[PDB]
């Protein structure tokens, strides 16, 4: 995979601090607050 | 560390289900790395990670 | 309801995002390919020199 060869030369892709499930709580909260 | 047929590198060799055409030797990935090789003595598809 | 129909068949409206993801993997690719270039040296493999 593209990430694998990258992962193999010293190219690492750190994880986004906020997982998508977390973002989906914010964009739920803001969206649930606005309503 | 390894050498296959003169091809050299260092990786973690595993069993892999990708399927070569017979005459072939290497596999490769998008990045022109050597991704998968076939064991010469016992034909089998070996990943390289 | 119109929004969901648009997205259902629209690849382009996300072009802004899709471009950003692309351009990174692009320069990421190109960064990798530069490991295969001679740069004037007799080979692009470190050990084989």
């Amino acid at each position: 995979d593209l990430i694998c060869a990258q992962k193999f030369n010293g190219l690492t892709v750190l994880p986004p601090l906020l997982t998508d499930e977390m973002i989906a709580q914010y964009t739920s909260a803001l969206l649930a607050g606005t309503i | 560390n390894f050498n296959f047929n003169g091809l050299t590198g260092t990786g973690v060799l595993t069993e892999s289900n990708k399927k070569f055409l017979p005459f072939q030797q290497f596999g490769r990935d998008i990045a022109d790395t050597t991704d998968a090789v076939r064991d010469p003595q016992t034909l089998e598809i070996l990943d390289i990670t | 309801g119109k929004i969901q129909d648009s997205l259902s068949s629209t690849a382009s409206a996300l072009g802004k995002l899709q471009d950003v993801v692309n351009q990174n993997a692009q320069a990421l690719n190109t960064l990798v390919k530069q490991l295969s270039s001679n740069f004037g040296a007799i080979s692009s493999v470190l050990n084989d020199i």
